[PDB]
């Protein structure tokens, strides 16, 4: 797998790994057992000729022909812990969501969809929320939970609310949140956001159509009128 | 602007506009999620003995 | 033709599942593959044995394997037995009736746990697909279903009605709320795969792939939504290894607890729980040692945090058996003296009794007080024979060999020999000798009861096989030394002969029974076939791609079969060495194939688990025989011909013995139903000032309103116009009913309007005809109301409209580049603009 010349090999990990050096300045690190490269290290642009290990490999250092050392450590358990963790927060954020929204807890289920960007779950808080709201925008704590979104999270929830807008059978949900972020929020810095403008301009185009139709929806409710007015003779 | 294919790879993003992220959905839904993709780009000596 | 039954089934003692014991050191339970058998602990012998029924081979019986039984569980108070199948089948036995009651079929996988309720009336049930069905006994239905594991359900625990805690393979703790049938709470057990999990009190302990093992508190009342389940510390069993299963079991005199960590190896290692007296006086005992040490008083608090487990967990004994462990039982707790009962995965029962005193045990290994081998075999039977009389059935295993009455289907003798490839009976049926792949040739005798000879230096290599004589007084062995040596009896004592050496190794050698063929298999697929009397060379069979694992000549001398590894049978003429057919017979290699005698049918074994029986003139497979689980080793005919003898890697010897509304009109039956009670209630509370409905659970504006919406649009407007009027006056009270509920109004806003509409402008005649001054009313106020919610919705529009517009003209202002030169501003915008390709023709 070397393009050029190996000029240095080693044994890692006890029996169960080798590592190389090339000409080409590219360090593989292969796997006894199977013969194949599992992980290439590049750290130099010139030949390598030397290739010290400590520890098994846990520690390697190699120095490239123009004098620059790369020192590099292993870190797999280190990554191996951090995943773990990662993994073990993320599951307690999904069960804390599907309790919330079970429960009706809206202003909290919709902080941790965020969190989670699980767009089918924001979308249903969203929705049944605005259902409870028909019965100032959405509701006190949620409205208020929507302010404090930072400079990321709105513009991920615009995302949401332009693709949503496209849809003419959800849009309603989609224009009633964008009415709490304008309201709720400075304009000055909503334009200054990186992507903002590119997300507004197509939200504007669709939400002009949803206003020519609704209002023909209003033009013809006036035959009503006209069926009272015939009747009342 | 034509929404198009999720431009994260966990998630699903239909024309209707819906966004669905796999962690989400339900392996019954994953499972009728695939086949409805699989539809659309269809129409377009010691050994041996013992 | 007639038919083959399998009319016995014997040798295996426990198969894989658990062991439920029975008090009576009492009797158990163990399964033996699709039967379950119940054992005398105390005797060693089959007390008696659970068949469903349709015997392998009826016509009625199924074509495919029987489904092995995968756990038992049984309720000692009713005395049910719930037995699982691999297949996904629970069924309900009655130990007193010994038959089946219930029949269960709601799991698509093997069953890996079954636990009864403490009333005995609700079985819950998980199985390797992941789910957890909880089944009602009296009721015969399974009442719901758990889905929230995606991998075998390894391990749960309900001992109350309300709450359950789920274990499952992909390492998740789940804790479920059966009243509302959902997940709880939500943790990981194990950075990998979750197996055991044992609740006792609070205490709450779960094992993973690695000898760490987690303790949880198990705080159910809580109520916090989280932190029901806590982590209290973590330590670490001495064995590397899986643990598969935990039990507790409590003295009742002094209330001391145990439990042990049944692991994937050879031992279980057993536990003990510290009185809580016990616990604080260590505790104050390791302060002083840790204050007299010198520590800080916050490491000191910190430490004992980190050997908190210490304090609670008392390593007490660990067992260790000869075999691995297949399954474990608590049998009897005593202040005396603790008892374990065990299955291993050698086809053994091992009853383990360990007395002790006070913290730490007596003796310092534990004692075997009982055994179960006498009826089975540890090692796989690889070759079988049947004795001339059709009554000794001699079967040859790995370390032992041992001998069955085909009546009685009792052993009657053991002997121990080396890894026996081969064994024959010789003439009068009363003595045995084996070729073992040492080299060695030994030779039993029955009523002696002891090895009468052995010859070290038969074969430089295993012995592959090996045949006698129809006279009985001469022996052939073929061996991977390359060689075939022919023996004599003398009296009585084995001389050498004669030696044959060949270019490849041998893999089976048949002697004609006319005594004048000698087949012999070759490694190079070649069977070379020799005159007896003479050993002058006669034919060279060719063409099998995979060597010849077995040969058999007919009575007659005129048909010879070579079954190999190639999943090929292939029938030769002797008189010319003609192929007559090859059969492609089995999915894998067919490893024995026998002539019945005086006849040209014929009998074939494989790997596929498949005994099958043919026709040696129509060369056609006039029977499947689906009873074995696993390859199927060696197999044996009577020399009448009356049954036959097939042994399988699953250790069972088997005998085989020879015998509509349309759009419009489902809105109008809509409206009747929903504008009936809705009719109903106003006049039910104007006095006081149905099934279909409460059956599907909804109100009846809903009913109506999610019978609009299934409607297509295409067939709705066509779907109107049939309605009569007096179905439209139906309708207005209808969407004025809607009104008050402003939820459903703005959910489905614009299908209300479009269909409002149509109606009037269809029969917009015939309506203001009508001098009703009530519709009047409803008009007037389903006008209003329509007007503020669609002016609502437009009112949205409008203000989010003019402030986006609003938000870009503000960016434009401060990051737009101007061009006070009107032409080159033009140029900016163009080149700026959106540019989309279209075709045109």
């Amino acid at each position: 797998g070397h393009t050029n010349a190996v000029q240095r090999c080693s044994f890692i990990n006890k029996q169960k790994q080798l590592i190389s050096c090339g000409a080409d300045g590219l360090i593989k690190i292969w796997d006894c057992s199977s013969g194949e490269c599992l992980k290439t290290l590049d750290g130099h642009n010139n030949r390598l000729w030397a290739l010290s290990t400590m520890n098994d490999g846990d520690m390697i250092v190699s120095a490239d022909a123009d004098g620059v050392f790369q020192f590099w450590k292993d870190c797999t358990e280190q990554e191996i812990e951090e995943e773990q963790e990662k993994a073990k927060l993320q599951v307690e954020q999904e069960q804390s969501l599907q309790n919330y929204m079970s429960k009706g807890d809206w202003t909290n289920a919709f902080l941790l969809a965020m969190t989670l960007d699980h767009p089918m779950r924001l979308f249903n808080v969203l929705k049944r929320a605005l259902g409870e709201s028909r019965s100032v925008i959405f509701n006190e704590e949620l409205d208020q939970a929507i302010s404090i979104l930072n400079d990321e999270q709105l513009i991920l929830l615009m995302k949401r609310c332009r693709d949503w807008n496209t849809n003419a059978k959800t849009h309603t949900i989609a224009q009633r949140t964008i009415r709490c972020i304008l309201m709720h929020h400075n304009i000055a810095k909503l334009s200054e956001i990186p992507g903002m403008v590119k997300i507004v301009d197509a939200i504007i185009p669709y939400t002009q159509r949803h206003f020519t139709r609704v209002d023909n929806l209003v033009e013809q409710s006036y035959i009503l009128d006209y069926a009272l007015v015939e009747m009342d003779k | 602007y034509n929404v198009g294919k999720a431009e994260k790879d966990g998630e699903i993003r239909l024309k209707n506009g819906v966004a669905m992220s796999k962690e989400e959905l339900t392996r019954e839904d994953k499972n009728r999620l695939r086949r409805a993709l699989k539809r659309k780009r269809s129409k377009a000596s010691t050994n041996i003995k013992l | 033709y007639q038919r083959f039954e399998q009319a016995a089934a014997f040798g295996v003692i426990a198969s894989n599942a658990n062991c439920v014991w029975i008090p009576a050191p009492g009797q158990l339970i163990t399964s033996a593959l699709e039967d379950v058998n119940i054992w005398d602990i105390k005797t060693g012998d089959l007390v008696s044995k659970l068949s469903d029924g349709l015997p392998p081979g009826a016509s009625d019986a199924r074509g495919a394997k029987p489904a092995e039984c995968t756990y038992l569980e049984a309720h000692k108070d009713t005395d049910l037995l719930a037995v699982g199948y691999a297949d996904g089948v629970i069924k309900v036995w009655d130990l007193m009736s010994k038959t089946v009651l219930l029949n269960f079929n709601g799991h698509k996988a093997a069953i890996t746990l079954l636990q009864f309720d403490g009333t005995g009336t609700r079985l819950i049930s998980g199985s390797k697909d992941s789910n957890i069905i909880v089944w009602d006994l009296v009721g015969e239905v399974g009442l719901y279903k758990l889905r929230s594991h995606k991998d075998s359900i390894t391990g749960f625990w309900c001992q109350g009605e309300d709450w359950l805690i789920s274990t499952s393979k992909d390492g998740m703790i789940k804790l479920w709320d059966l009243k509302t049938h959902q997940c709880i709470e939500t943790h990981i057990a194990h950075t990998g795969e979750c197996w055991g999990l044992a609740v006792k009190d609070d205490l709450l302990i779960t094992t993973g792939t690695d000898s760490q093992v987690k303790i949880w508190k198990l705080d159910i009342e809580n109520d916090k939504m989280g932190g029901k389940l806590t982590e209290m510390g973590i330590f670490e069993k001495q064995s590397k290894q899986r643990g598969l299963k935990i039990e507790f079991i409590t003295n009742s005199s002094d209330k001391t607890s145990f439990f042990y960590i049944q692991n994937a190896d050879k031992t279980i290692e057993t536990f003990r729980i510290r009185k809580e007296e016990e616990i604080a006086r260590g505790l104050k005992k390791r302060e002083k040692r840790l204050k007299e040490k010198g520590l800080t008083e916050e490491e000191i608090a910190k430490s004992i945090k980190e050997s908190y487990s210490s304090f609670i967990l008392h390593p007490f004994q660990t067992i260790r058996s000869l075999y691995k462990i297949k399954s474990a039982s608590w049998t009897t707790v005593s202040s005396s003296k603790l008892e374990l009962v065990l299955t291993t995965s050698s086809n053994t029962i091992e009853y383990y009794s360990i007395p002790y005193e006070k913290r730490d045990p007596t003796s310092p290994a534990p004692l075997k007080t009982h055994t179960i081998e006498l009826q089975g075999q540890r090692t796989d039977v690889r070759s079988i024979d049947i004795s001339d009389d059709n009554k000794l059935l001699a079967t040859a295993s790995n370390g032992s060999l041992k001998i069955w009455n085909i009546k009685t289907h009792k052993c009657i003798r053991t002997f121990e020999c080396g890894y026996a490839l081969t064994c024959k009976f010789l003439p009068g049926g009363l003595l045995v000798i084996l070729g073992t792949r040492n080299g060695e040739l030994q030779l039993f005798d029955l009523a002696s009861s002891s090895l009468l000879d052995t010859i070290e230096d038969a074969h430089d290599a295993a012995i592959w096989s090996l045949d006698l004589t129809s006279d009985g007084k001469r022996l052939v062995t073929g061996s991977a030394d390359k060689t075939v040596k022919f023996w004599d009896f003398k009296v009585l004592k084995l001389h050498h002969d004669t030696t044959l050496e060949l270019t490849d190794d041998i893999l089976c050698v048949r002697v004609s029974p006319d005594d004048r063929y000698l087949a012999i298999s070759l490694l190079d697929n070649t069977v070379k076939v020799f005159f007896l009397d003479s050993m002058k060379f006669y034919l060279s069979l060719y063409g099998h791609k995979l060597p010849v694992l077995s040969i058999d000549i007919s009575f007659d001398s005129k048909m010879i079969i070579t079954s190999s590894a190639d999943k090929n049978i292939k029938i030769w003429g002797l008189d010319f060495g003609d192929c007559h057919k090859s059969l492609f017979a089995h999915q894998d290699s067919i490893m024995n194939v026998k002539f019945l005698p005086q006849s040209h049918n014929f009998f074939s074994c494989s790997k596929d688990a498949v005994v099958k029986y043919w026709d040696g003139e129509k060369f056609e497979c006039i029977q499947k025989l689906y009873a074995h689980q696993s390859e199927v080793w060696a197999l044996a005919v009577a020399t009448d011909g009356g049954f036959v003898v097939s042994s399988s890697h699953d250790h069972s010897i088997r005998i085989w013995e020879e015998t509509s509304l349309k759009a419009g009109e489902r809105l109008m039956e809509a409206l009747d139903l929903g504008i009936a009670e809705i009719e109903g209630l106003e006049a039910y509370n104007r006095d006081m000032k149905n099934a279909v409905l409460i059956a599907v659970n909804k109100t009846p504006e809903q009913y109506i309103m999610d019978t609009l919406l299934r409607i297509r649009m295409s067939q709705l407007e066509d779907a109107l116009m049939v309605m009569p009027f007096s179905y439209v006056l139906k309708f207005l009270k209808f969407i004025d009913t809607v009104m008050q509920n402003k939820t459903l109004l703005h959910s489905h806003l614009p299908l209300i309007c479009k269909n409002l509409f149509f109606i009037i402008k269809f029969n917009h005649k015939e309506l203001v005809s009508q001098k009703n001054e009530e519709l009047k009313l409803q008009i007037n106020r389903v006008k209003t109301e329509l007007r503020s919610a669609l002016k609502s919705t437009e009112d949205d529009l409008g203000f989010n409209v003019q402030g986006l517009k609003f938000v870009k003209q503000q960016w434009n202002l401060r990051h737009n580049y101007e061009f006070v030169d009107e032409y080159d501003q033009q140029e900016k915008e163009s080149n700026s603009a959106r540019k989309r390709v279209f075709g045109t023709v």
